[PDB]
C-alpha cells in the first residue's frame, strides 16, 4: 500500500514496487517565481509539458570496488530535449527537480547507496600547493561532467573537504538492497537570486555513494547498474537570444 | 471702467498655472503585464527628440 508508487510528469511515468517514500527537500514544492520576488521585467516562458518530463540518463555499473558518482544540475540537461534547447536559448533559468535513482538487485545481493543532493556542490582541487598561482584546480569537465556524470576520487570527503558523515543533513535517501530499490527526491529551486543562468551556474549536484559495498555470492548477477532519471518541475526561462552552448 | 485695457490684464496677470506636480515616490516603479497589441495609429516607439 505504501511500497507501490507511481509518479507521472508530462508524457512520462515512473512505477516502483519497493521504494517507500518521497523525500520533499526542505518541505517546499517547486513553484513559480512570485511577482514580489521577480527582478526581470520581461515575460518568461513556461512550456510545462515540453520540458517537464522524466529524462533518463545513461546507466552506471556498480562494481565491487566502486567509489561513487556525482551529477550537476541543470548541467546534465543542457543538450537533450526541449529543456536543453530552452536552456541554450535563454539567459535566465529557474526550475525545481524531481530525482529518481533505481538500482535493483536480487534478494541475495547486499549493499547500500547514499543518494543525496548538495546545493552548490563546489568541488575542490586535490593538492597541497598553498600558493594560489600554482595550486591545482579541477578542470571544466571534472566540475561540469554533463550527461555522462563523473566519478569520485575519494568520496569520504565528497571531493569538497567536508566529511561524508554529516552529509546526511542534506535532502537524502538510502537505497538499501534489502528493503528498497530506488530513491526519489523532490527538490525546489534553491538559489540566492530569483532566476539564474543555466549554463554557467549549476544550482546543486546529485551524489550517489556506495557506502556499504556491493557483495554477492558466486553465480549471481554481476552487472548491477544504477540508473538516474530527472524531471524538471515548474520551469521558467527568460532572456531570449541566439543559442550559446557554453 | 473709463479705460479698461489696463484692468483687463491687471486682473489677468495672476499666478499662471504651470502644472508639473510631483508625487511622493518611495520605491522604484514596478511594471504591469502587457500582451501583444497589433493596432494601427498608436505607436509608443516612434518619438521625436
Amino acid at each position: 500500500s505504501d511500497r507501490v508508487a507511481q509518479l507521472t510528469v508530462g508524457n512520462s511515468s515512473i512505477t516502483t514496487q519497493e521504494a517507500a517514500n518521497i523525500v520533499l527537500a526542505y518541505g517546499e514544492w517547486p513553484e513559480y517565481c512570485p511577482d514580489t520576488d521577480a527582478t526581470a521585467v520581461d515575460k518568461p516562458t513556461r512550456p510545462d509539458v515540453s520540458v517537464n518530463r522524466f529524462y533518463t540518463l545513461d546507466s552506471k555499473m556498480w562494481q565491487e570496488n566502486s567509489t561513487g558518482w556525482y551529477w550537476k544540475f541543470p548541467d546534465v540537461l543542457n543538450k537533450t530535449g526541449v529543456f536543453g534547447q530552452n536552456a541554450q536559448f535563454h539567459y535566465l533559468y529557474r526550475s525545481g527537480f524531481c530525482l529518481h535513482v533505481q538500482c535493483n538487485a536480487s534478494k541475495f545481493h547486499q549493499g547500500a547507496l547514499l543518494v543525496a543532493v548538495i546545493p552548490e556542490f563546489v568541488l575542490a582541487g586535490r593538492g597541497s600547493n598553498t600558493k594560489p598561482n600554482e595550486a591545482p584546480h579541477p578542470g571544466f569537465n571534472t566540475t561540469f561532467p554533463g550527461t555522462a556524470g563523473a566519478s569520485f576520487n575519494d568520496p569520504y570527503v565528497l571531493d569538497s573537504g567536508v566529511p561524508l558523515s554529516q552529509s546526511l543533513i542534506y535532502p537524502h535517501q538510502w537505497i538499501n538492497l534489502r528493503t528498497n530499490n530506488c530513491a526519489t527526491i523532490i527538490v525546489p529551486y534553491i538559489n540566492a537570486v530569483p532566476f539564474d543562468s543555466a549554463i554557467n551556474h549549476s544550482n546543486f549536484g546529485l551524489i550517489v555513494v556506495p557506502v556499504s559495498p556491493l557483495k554477492y555470492s558466486s553465480g549471481a548477477t554481476t552487472a548491477i547498474p544504477i540508473t538516474v532519471t530527472i524531471a524538471p518541475l515548474n520551469s521558467e526561462f527568460g532572456g531570449l537570444r541566439q543559442a550559446v552552448s557554453q | 471702467d473709463p479705460v479698461e485695457d489696463i484692468i483687463h490684464d491687471a486682473l489677468s496677470s495672476t499666478v499662471r498655472r504651470a502644472i508639473t506636480s510631483g508625487q511622493d515616490v518611495n520605491t522604484a516603479a514596478g511594471t504591469a503585464p502587457s500582451s501583444h497589441r497589433l493596432e494601427t495609429g498608436r505607436v509608443p516607439a516612434l518619438q521625436a527628440a
